Protein backbone atom coordinates (compact mmCIF):
# COMPACT_ATOMS: atom_id res chain seq x y z
CA UNK A 1 0.00 0.00 0.00
CA UNK A 2 1.68 3.26 -1.39
CA UNK A 3 1.13 6.78 0.34
CA UNK A 4 3.16 9.18 0.12
CA UNK A 5 3.99 12.82 2.22
CA UNK A 6 6.87 15.50 2.44
CA UNK A 7 8.02 16.15 5.64
CA UNK A 8 10.28 19.32 5.88
CA UNK A 9 14.10 19.07 6.21
CA UNK A 10 13.77 20.64 9.98
CA UNK A 11 15.83 18.69 12.49
CA UNK A 12 13.43 17.68 14.98
CA UNK A 13 10.25 19.00 13.68
CA UNK A 14 7.92 16.27 14.13
CA UNK A 15 5.87 16.01 11.25
CA UNK A 16 2.75 13.54 11.02
CA UNK A 17 1.44 11.78 8.10
CA UNK A 18 -2.19 10.71 8.29
CA UNK A 19 -3.41 7.33 6.46
CA UNK A 20 -6.64 6.80 5.40
CA UNK A 21 -6.16 3.10 4.32
CA UNK A 22 -10.13 2.74 3.11
CA UNK A 23 -10.34 -0.32 4.76
CA UNK A 24 -8.93 0.43 8.19
CA UNK A 25 -9.45 2.90 10.76
CA UNK A 26 -6.68 5.75 9.87
CA UNK A 27 -3.24 6.03 10.94
CA UNK A 28 -0.69 8.81 12.13
CA UNK A 29 2.77 8.51 11.32
CA UNK A 30 5.41 10.44 13.46
CA UNK A 31 8.43 11.03 11.25
CA UNK A 32 10.81 13.49 12.98
CA UNK A 33 14.48 14.11 11.45
CA UNK A 34 16.76 13.43 13.63
CA UNK A 35 19.59 14.23 11.89
CA UNK A 36 20.95 15.31 8.51
CA UNK A 37 25.02 14.83 7.11
CA UNK A 38 25.38 16.71 3.56
CA UNK A 39 28.74 15.01 2.83
CA UNK A 40 30.49 16.59 -0.76
CA UNK A 41 32.19 14.11 -3.20
CA UNK A 42 36.12 15.88 -2.62
CA UNK A 43 38.90 15.51 -4.75
CA UNK A 44 42.17 16.07 -3.38
CA UNK A 45 44.12 18.90 -5.41
CA UNK A 46 47.07 18.84 -3.53
CA UNK A 47 48.64 18.98 0.45
CA UNK A 48 50.37 22.71 1.72
CA UNK A 49 52.06 22.75 4.49
CA UNK A 50 54.98 25.04 6.55
CA UNK A 51 58.53 24.63 4.06
CA UNK A 52 61.87 23.82 5.25
CA UNK A 53 65.10 25.91 4.46
CA UNK A 54 67.82 23.42 4.20
CA UNK A 55 70.84 25.73 4.42
CA UNK A 56 74.18 23.51 4.66
CA UNK A 57 77.19 25.34 6.03
CA UNK A 58 79.38 27.17 3.41
CA UNK A 59 81.85 25.28 1.29
CA UNK A 60 84.42 27.98 1.68
CA UNK A 61 87.24 27.31 -0.76
CA UNK A 62 90.48 28.93 0.66
CA UNK A 63 93.20 29.51 -2.13
CA UNK A 64 91.08 28.45 -4.79
CA UNK A 65 88.01 28.73 -6.55
CA UNK A 66 85.17 26.73 -6.59
CA UNK A 67 81.81 26.56 -9.37
CA UNK A 68 78.60 26.02 -8.75
CA UNK A 69 76.15 23.22 -10.48
CA UNK A 70 72.13 23.14 -10.98
CA UNK A 71 70.17 20.60 -8.70
CA UNK A 72 66.93 18.76 -9.35
CA UNK A 73 65.67 20.57 -5.84
CA UNK A 74 62.45 22.81 -5.02
CA UNK A 75 63.40 26.82 -5.28
CA UNK A 76 67.19 25.47 -4.83
CA UNK A 77 69.45 28.41 -4.72
CA UNK A 78 73.49 28.15 -5.13
CA UNK A 79 75.80 31.69 -5.95
CA UNK A 80 79.84 31.40 -5.67
CA UNK A 81 80.77 35.11 -4.25
CA UNK A 82 84.72 35.81 -4.86
CA UNK A 83 87.42 37.57 -2.62
CA UNK A 84 85.71 36.51 0.73
CA UNK A 85 87.55 36.66 3.88
CA UNK A 86 86.33 35.00 6.77
CA UNK A 87 87.09 35.01 10.10
CA UNK A 88 87.10 32.17 12.45
CA UNK A 89 86.91 32.47 16.14
CA UNK A 90 91.11 31.81 16.19
CA UNK A 91 91.61 34.30 13.35
CA UNK A 92 91.24 34.40 9.89
CA UNK A 93 89.83 31.14 8.13
CA UNK A 94 91.96 31.60 4.87
CA UNK A 95 95.64 32.31 3.99
CA UNK A 96 95.08 33.87 1.01
CA UNK A 97 93.98 37.66 1.92
CA UNK A 98 91.15 37.33 -1.52
CA UNK A 99 92.11 34.19 -3.55
CA UNK A 100 88.76 32.62 -1.76
CA UNK A 101 85.36 31.74 -2.69
CA UNK A 102 82.86 30.95 -0.43
CA UNK A 103 79.85 28.91 -2.00
CA UNK A 104 76.45 29.82 -0.82
CA UNK A 105 73.79 27.06 -1.37
CA UNK A 106 70.03 27.01 0.05
CA UNK A 107 66.73 25.15 -1.04
CA UNK A 108 63.18 25.06 0.16
CA UNK A 109 61.71 21.53 1.45
CA UNK A 110 58.81 20.13 3.23
CA UNK A 111 58.62 20.43 6.91
CA UNK A 112 59.73 17.52 9.15
CA UNK A 113 55.93 17.59 10.63
CA UNK A 114 53.90 18.24 7.64
CA UNK A 115 53.11 14.58 7.85
CA UNK A 116 51.34 15.82 10.93
CA UNK A 117 50.26 19.98 10.40
CA UNK A 118 49.04 20.18 7.08
CA UNK A 119 46.09 21.63 5.11
CA UNK A 120 44.57 19.66 2.39
CA UNK A 121 43.07 21.84 -0.40
CA UNK A 122 39.84 19.86 -2.37
CA UNK A 123 37.32 19.99 -4.99
CA UNK A 124 34.09 19.75 -3.41
CA UNK A 125 30.96 18.29 -5.90
CA UNK A 126 28.13 16.39 -5.83
CA UNK A 127 27.41 16.26 -2.53
CA UNK A 128 24.86 13.41 -1.10
CA UNK A 129 22.71 13.93 1.75
CA UNK A 130 22.11 11.00 4.16
CA UNK A 131 19.47 11.88 7.33
CA UNK A 132 18.50 9.40 10.50
CA UNK A 133 14.10 9.75 11.18
CA UNK A 134 12.42 8.85 13.77
CA UNK A 135 9.54 6.23 12.89
CA UNK A 136 6.95 5.98 15.10
CA UNK A 137 2.88 4.57 14.63
CA UNK A 138 0.92 2.40 17.56
CA UNK A 139 3.47 0.31 19.17
CA UNK A 140 6.86 1.00 17.02
CA UNK A 141 9.20 3.61 17.43
CA UNK A 142 12.80 3.66 16.07
CA UNK A 143 15.30 5.42 14.51
CA UNK A 144 17.00 4.41 11.59
CA UNK A 145 19.32 6.00 8.62
CA UNK A 146 18.55 6.59 5.06
CA UNK A 147 19.80 8.45 2.33
CA UNK A 148 18.01 10.93 0.69
CA UNK A 149 17.57 10.00 -2.72
CA UNK A 150 14.59 8.19 -4.46
CA UNK A 151 16.09 4.66 -4.43
CA UNK A 152 17.12 3.74 -0.67
CA UNK A 153 13.92 1.94 0.83
CA UNK A 154 14.45 1.28 4.53
CA UNK A 155 12.77 -1.36 6.64
CA UNK A 156 10.98 -0.29 9.79
CA UNK A 157 8.45 -2.46 12.06
CA UNK A 158 8.09 -4.43 8.48
CA UNK A 159 7.31 -1.18 6.98
CA UNK A 160 9.90 0.39 3.97
CA UNK A 161 10.13 3.68 3.58
CA UNK A 162 11.73 5.58 0.88
CA UNK A 163 12.51 9.07 1.11
CA UNK A 164 12.61 10.76 -1.38
CA UNK A 165 15.61 13.07 -3.60
CA UNK A 166 16.00 16.41 -1.36
CA UNK A 167 13.98 19.12 -2.89
CA UNK A 168 17.35 21.48 -3.33
CA UNK A 169 20.97 21.16 -5.22
CA UNK A 170 21.90 23.44 -2.45
CA UNK A 171 24.93 22.50 -0.76
CA UNK A 172 27.33 24.97 2.02
CA UNK A 173 30.58 23.93 0.71
CA UNK A 174 31.86 26.02 -2.58
CA UNK A 175 33.56 24.11 -5.53
CA UNK A 176 36.59 25.10 -3.79
CA UNK A 177 37.82 23.81 -0.21
CA UNK A 178 40.26 23.96 1.89
CA UNK A 179 40.23 21.02 5.01
CA UNK A 180 42.24 21.94 7.82
CA UNK A 181 41.91 19.04 11.07
CA UNK A 182 38.40 20.01 12.54
CA UNK A 183 37.63 23.11 10.35
CA UNK A 184 36.35 23.15 6.49
CA UNK A 185 37.16 27.19 4.43
CA UNK A 186 35.70 28.28 1.39
CA UNK A 187 38.82 29.73 -0.19
CA UNK A 188 39.53 29.74 -3.81
CA UNK A 189 42.98 28.35 -3.77
CA UNK A 190 45.73 28.82 -6.59
CA UNK A 191 46.02 25.37 -9.09
CA UNK A 192 49.00 23.31 -8.32
CA UNK A 193 52.04 24.74 -9.89
CA UNK A 194 50.71 27.99 -9.12
CA UNK A 195 51.09 29.22 -5.60
CA UNK A 196 52.70 32.38 -4.84
CA UNK A 197 55.20 33.42 -2.09
CA UNK A 198 53.97 33.92 1.17
CA UNK A 199 50.17 33.17 0.41
CA UNK A 200 48.43 29.90 0.92
CA UNK A 201 50.09 26.89 -1.87
CA UNK A 202 53.86 28.86 -1.53
CA UNK A 203 54.66 25.38 -1.56
CA UNK A 204 52.61 22.59 -3.14
CA UNK A 205 52.42 18.92 -2.83
CA UNK A 206 50.02 16.10 -4.55
CA UNK A 207 49.91 14.54 -1.81
CA UNK A 208 51.49 13.91 2.12
CA UNK A 209 53.28 10.99 0.69
CA UNK A 210 54.46 12.24 -2.48
CA UNK A 211 58.15 12.60 -3.49
CA UNK A 212 58.21 15.81 -5.43
CA UNK A 213 57.14 19.42 -3.73
CA UNK A 214 56.88 22.43 -5.71
CA UNK A 215 57.85 25.36 -3.97
CA UNK A 216 57.85 28.80 -4.78
CA UNK A 217 59.13 31.09 -1.65
CA UNK A 218 61.45 33.66 -3.17
CA UNK A 219 64.47 32.20 -1.95
CA UNK A 220 67.16 34.85 -2.89
CA UNK A 221 70.75 34.13 -1.47
CA UNK A 222 72.82 37.39 -0.80
CA UNK A 223 76.35 37.75 -0.34
CA UNK A 224 78.33 36.86 2.91
CA UNK A 225 79.31 40.13 4.93
CA UNK A 226 83.17 40.75 5.16
CA UNK A 227 84.88 38.72 7.67
CA UNK A 228 82.07 36.76 8.72
CA UNK A 229 80.99 32.82 8.29
CA UNK A 230 77.05 33.13 7.55
CA UNK A 231 75.45 32.15 4.22
CA UNK A 232 73.47 35.29 4.40
CA UNK A 233 69.70 34.81 2.51
CA UNK A 234 66.05 36.34 2.42
CA UNK A 235 62.73 34.61 1.92
CA UNK A 236 59.21 35.26 1.97
CA UNK A 237 57.79 33.91 5.37
CA UNK A 238 55.43 30.54 5.41
CA UNK A 239 52.29 31.42 3.19
CA UNK A 240 50.84 28.90 5.26
CA UNK A 241 51.45 29.97 8.70
CA UNK A 242 50.41 33.21 7.58
CA UNK A 243 47.61 31.50 6.60
CA UNK A 244 46.89 30.09 9.98
CA UNK A 245 46.61 33.75 11.57
CA UNK A 246 44.69 35.06 8.67
CA UNK A 247 42.08 31.89 8.19
CA UNK A 248 39.43 33.64 10.42
CA UNK A 249 37.00 31.80 11.97
CA UNK A 250 35.82 28.30 9.50
CA UNK A 251 32.68 27.49 7.97
CA UNK A 252 31.51 26.17 11.36
CA UNK A 253 30.48 29.99 12.36
CA UNK A 254 29.33 31.03 8.86
CA UNK A 255 27.51 28.44 6.98
CA UNK A 256 23.77 29.37 5.73
CA UNK A 257 20.75 27.89 7.20
CA UNK A 258 22.45 26.48 10.65
CA UNK A 259 24.97 24.07 8.62
CA UNK A 260 27.05 23.07 11.40
CA UNK A 261 30.09 21.63 9.20
CA UNK A 262 32.46 18.71 10.47
CA UNK A 263 35.48 16.75 9.17
CA UNK A 264 36.49 13.31 8.56
CA UNK A 265 34.79 12.78 6.53
CA UNK A 266 33.98 16.58 5.38
CA UNK A 267 30.40 16.87 6.23
CA UNK A 268 27.46 19.65 6.86
CA UNK A 269 25.16 18.62 9.54
CA UNK A 270 21.42 19.97 10.08
CA UNK A 271 21.39 21.90 7.31
CA UNK A 272 17.47 23.58 7.42
CA UNK A 273 17.36 23.61 3.80
CA UNK A 274 14.31 21.89 1.47
CA UNK A 275 12.18 19.73 2.16
CA UNK A 276 12.23 15.49 2.18
CA UNK A 277 9.66 13.85 0.44
CA UNK A 278 8.67 10.31 1.67
CA UNK A 279 7.38 6.91 0.21
CA UNK A 280 5.83 5.04 2.82
CA UNK A 281 4.60 0.94 2.19
CA UNK A 282 2.86 0.08 5.06
CA UNK A 283 1.56 -3.48 6.15
CA UNK A 284 -1.93 -5.13 7.25
CA UNK A 285 -0.74 -5.48 10.41
CA UNK A 286 -0.02 -1.22 11.40
CA UNK A 287 -3.61 -1.07 10.88
CA UNK A 288 -6.73 -2.02 12.60
CA UNK A 289 -10.03 -3.17 10.86
CA UNK A 290 -12.93 -0.95 10.88
CA UNK A 291 -14.68 -3.15 13.12
CA UNK A 292 -12.39 -2.97 15.98
CA UNK A 293 -12.10 0.50 16.37
CA UNK A 294 -14.55 3.12 18.10
CA UNK A 295 -17.57 4.54 15.63
CA UNK A 296 -16.83 7.96 16.43
CA UNK A 297 -19.73 10.25 15.67
CA UNK A 298 -21.09 13.83 15.88
CA UNK A 299 -17.25 15.33 16.48
CA UNK A 300 -17.27 18.76 17.03
CA UNK A 301 -14.74 21.19 18.05
CA UNK A 302 -14.27 24.53 20.22
CA UNK A 303 -11.32 25.88 20.78
CA UNK A 304 -10.62 27.51 24.20
CA UNK A 305 -7.60 29.20 23.93
CA UNK A 306 -4.98 29.84 21.30
CA UNK A 307 -1.84 31.92 20.74
CA UNK A 308 -0.06 32.06 17.73
CA UNK A 309 3.32 31.25 19.86
CA UNK A 310 5.69 29.14 18.38
CA UNK A 311 5.09 26.11 20.98
CA UNK A 312 1.52 24.33 21.32
CA UNK A 313 -0.07 27.85 22.46
CA UNK A 314 -3.82 26.89 21.30
CA UNK A 315 -6.16 24.28 23.17
CA UNK A 316 -8.77 22.83 22.10
CA UNK A 317 -11.66 20.40 23.22
CA UNK A 318 -13.15 18.09 21.41
CA UNK A 319 -16.03 16.64 21.94
CA UNK A 320 -18.00 13.11 20.11
CA UNK A 321 -20.48 10.03 20.30
CA UNK A 322 -18.42 6.99 20.53
CA UNK A 323 -20.20 2.84 20.96
CA UNK A 324 -16.63 1.78 22.95
CA UNK A 325 -13.62 3.28 24.52
CA UNK A 326 -10.37 2.77 22.25
CA UNK A 327 -7.74 5.00 21.04
CA UNK A 328 -7.97 6.98 17.29
CA UNK A 329 -5.60 8.88 14.97
CA UNK A 330 -5.95 12.78 14.96
CA UNK A 331 -4.77 14.99 12.28
CA UNK A 332 -5.02 18.39 11.44
CA UNK A 333 -5.66 18.60 6.98
CA UNK A 334 -4.74 22.16 7.26
CA UNK A 335 -1.26 22.98 7.07
CA UNK A 336 -1.68 26.49 9.63
CA UNK A 337 -1.94 24.23 12.40
CA UNK A 338 -0.13 21.29 13.49
CA UNK A 339 -1.46 19.24 16.23
CA UNK A 340 0.90 17.97 19.10
CA UNK A 341 -0.49 14.24 19.69
CA UNK A 342 -0.69 11.55 16.64
CA UNK A 343 -3.62 9.52 18.79
CA UNK A 344 -5.93 10.35 21.76
CA UNK A 345 -7.78 8.04 23.39
CA UNK A 346 -11.55 7.51 23.02
CA UNK A 347 -13.96 7.45 26.21
CA UNK A 348 -17.64 7.43 26.73
CA UNK A 349 -17.14 10.65 28.65
CA UNK A 350 -17.53 11.54 25.07
CA UNK A 351 -14.77 14.83 25.08
CA UNK A 352 -11.20 15.22 24.84
CA UNK A 353 -8.55 18.36 24.52
CA UNK A 354 -5.79 18.60 21.62
CA UNK A 355 -3.49 20.83 21.78
CA UNK A 356 -2.25 22.79 18.20
CA UNK A 357 0.35 25.48 17.19
CA UNK A 358 -0.95 28.07 14.16
CA UNK A 359 1.09 31.30 13.13
CA UNK A 360 -2.38 32.71 11.91
CA UNK A 361 -4.15 35.51 13.84
CA UNK A 362 -7.40 33.21 12.84
CA UNK A 363 -7.13 29.93 11.11
CA UNK A 364 -9.47 27.26 10.26
CA UNK A 365 -8.22 24.12 10.28
CA UNK A 366 -9.98 21.16 10.10
CA UNK A 367 -9.18 18.10 12.29
CA UNK A 368 -10.40 14.19 12.64
CA UNK A 369 -10.97 11.91 15.23
CA UNK A 370 -11.04 8.51 13.65
CA UNK A 371 -13.57 8.69 10.70
CA UNK A 372 -15.33 11.78 11.94
CA UNK A 373 -14.22 15.05 10.38
CA UNK A 374 -14.39 18.78 12.14
CA UNK A 375 -13.73 22.36 11.85
CA UNK A 376 -11.73 24.04 14.51
CA UNK A 377 -12.08 28.16 13.74
CA UNK A 378 -9.96 30.27 16.08
CA UNK A 379 -9.57 33.70 17.17
CA UNK A 380 -5.47 33.33 18.31
CA UNK A 381 -3.84 36.34 19.70
CA UNK A 382 0.15 37.24 19.74
CA UNK A 383 2.52 35.73 22.30
CA UNK A 384 3.74 38.51 24.45
CA UNK A 385 7.33 37.17 25.16
CA UNK A 386 9.89 38.36 22.05
CA UNK A 387 12.74 35.69 21.79
CA UNK A 388 12.37 31.64 22.65
CA UNK A 389 14.84 29.08 22.87
CA UNK A 390 13.39 27.41 20.11
CA UNK A 391 12.00 27.32 16.50
CA UNK A 392 8.58 27.64 15.46
CA UNK A 393 6.47 24.08 15.89
CA UNK A 394 4.15 25.82 13.34
CA UNK A 395 4.25 26.12 8.74
CA UNK A 396 4.34 29.46 9.23
CA UNK A 397 1.30 30.14 7.00
CA UNK A 398 -0.06 33.48 8.71
CA UNK A 399 -2.76 34.73 6.11
CA UNK A 400 -6.20 34.61 8.23
CA UNK A 401 -9.49 33.04 7.26
CA UNK A 402 -12.01 34.45 5.31
CA UNK A 403 -13.96 34.16 8.35
CA UNK A 404 -11.75 35.57 10.13
CA UNK A 405 -12.35 39.12 11.91
CA UNK A 406 -9.51 41.04 9.44
CA UNK A 407 -11.29 39.11 5.85
CA UNK A 408 -14.60 39.72 7.51
CA UNK A 409 -14.20 43.55 7.25
CA UNK A 410 -12.57 43.19 3.95
CA UNK A 411 -15.48 41.35 2.56
CA UNK A 412 -18.22 44.29 4.05
CA UNK A 413 -16.02 46.98 2.45
CA UNK A 414 -15.52 44.89 -0.74
CA UNK A 415 -19.10 43.70 -0.64
CA UNK A 416 -20.71 47.31 0.24
CA UNK A 417 -18.12 49.43 -2.85
CA UNK A 418 -18.97 46.49 -5.33
CA UNK A 419 -22.87 46.19 -4.49
CA UNK A 420 -22.91 50.66 -5.06
CA UNK A 421 -20.88 50.10 -8.13
CA UNK A 422 -23.29 47.25 -9.55
CA UNK A 423 -26.18 49.39 -8.42
CA UNK A 424 -24.23 52.23 -10.72
CA UNK A 425 -24.15 49.91 -13.05
CA UNK A 426 -27.47 49.05 -13.43
CA UNK A 427 -28.60 52.75 -13.29
CA UNK A 428 -26.37 53.51 -15.92
CA UNK A 429 -27.24 50.74 -17.79
CA UNK A 430 -31.27 50.99 -17.76
CA UNK A 431 -30.64 55.20 -18.38
CA UNK A 432 -28.39 54.33 -21.56
CA UNK A 433 -31.59 52.00 -23.05
CA UNK A 434 -34.17 54.37 -22.26
CA UNK A 435 -32.48 57.17 -23.99
CA UNK A 436 -31.56 55.25 -26.52
CA UNK A 437 -35.44 54.20 -27.02
CA UNK A 438 -35.92 58.35 -26.81
CA UNK B 1 47.29 16.34 23.84
CA UNK B 2 44.56 18.08 25.41
CA UNK B 3 44.94 21.99 26.70
CA UNK B 4 42.62 23.16 29.18
CA UNK B 5 41.03 26.57 27.83
CA UNK B 6 38.73 28.60 29.88
CA UNK B 7 35.05 29.30 29.81
CA UNK B 8 33.98 32.51 29.34
CA UNK B 9 31.25 34.10 31.78
CA UNK B 10 27.30 33.54 30.63
CA UNK B 11 26.82 37.11 29.36
CA UNK B 12 23.84 38.62 30.69
CA UNK B 13 21.02 38.40 28.22
CA UNK B 14 18.18 40.65 28.03
CA UNK B 15 15.14 40.40 25.01
CA UNK B 16 13.61 43.29 23.02
CA UNK B 17 11.71 43.13 20.17
CA UNK B 18 13.33 41.17 17.26
CA UNK B 19 16.87 41.92 19.78
CA UNK B 20 19.08 40.01 21.61
CA UNK B 21 21.10 42.58 24.31
CA UNK B 22 24.06 40.58 25.84
CA UNK B 23 26.50 42.50 28.11
CA UNK B 24 29.82 40.83 27.67
CA UNK B 25 32.27 40.49 30.00
CA UNK B 26 35.46 39.05 29.51
CA UNK B 27 38.60 38.50 31.33
CA UNK B 28 41.06 37.90 28.14
CA UNK B 29 40.55 38.75 24.66
CA UNK B 30 37.41 36.81 24.11
CA UNK B 31 36.05 35.66 20.28
CA UNK B 32 32.36 36.86 20.52
CA UNK B 33 30.23 35.66 17.02
CA UNK B 34 26.61 35.30 15.78
CA UNK B 35 25.23 34.66 12.28
CA UNK B 36 21.10 34.25 11.46
CA UNK B 37 19.95 30.77 10.82
CA UNK B 38 18.19 32.08 7.64
CA UNK B 39 19.75 31.40 3.82
CA UNK B 40 21.69 34.66 4.56
CA UNK B 41 23.85 34.23 7.62
CA UNK B 42 25.35 37.85 7.87
CA UNK B 43 27.75 36.35 10.08
CA UNK B 44 29.85 38.94 12.60
CA UNK B 45 32.99 38.21 14.46
CA UNK B 46 34.47 40.31 17.25
CA UNK B 47 37.34 39.24 19.71
CA UNK B 48 35.54 41.31 22.69
CA UNK B 49 38.63 42.37 24.76
CA UNK B 50 36.65 45.30 26.85
CA UNK B 51 33.28 45.20 29.01
CA UNK B 52 31.20 45.61 26.18
CA UNK B 53 27.48 45.51 25.60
Amino acid sequence: YEHTATIPNVVGFPYKAHIERNGFSPMTLQLEVVETSLEPTLNLEYITCEYKTVVPSPFIKCCGTSECSSKEQPDYQCKVYTGVYPFMWGGAYCFCDSENTQLSEAYVDRSDVCKHDHASAYKAHTASLKATIRISYGTINQTTEAFVNGEHAVNVGGSKFIFGPISTAWSPFDNKIVVYKDDVYNQDFPPYGSGQPGRFGDIQSRTVESKDLYANTALKLSRPSPGVVHVPYTQTPSGFKYWLKEKGSSLNTKAPFGCKIKTNPVRAMDCAVGSIPVSMDIPDSAFTRVVDAPAVTDLSCQVVVCTHSSDFGGVATLSYKTDKPGDCAVHSHSNVATLQEATVKVKTAGKVTVHFSTASASPAFKVSVCDAKTTCTAACEPPKDHIVPYGASHNNQVFPDMSGTAMTWVQRLASGLGGLALIAVVVLVLVTCITMRR
Amino acid sequence: VTCRVPLARAPDVTYGKKEVTLRLHPDHPTLFSYRSLGAEPHPYEEWVDKFSE
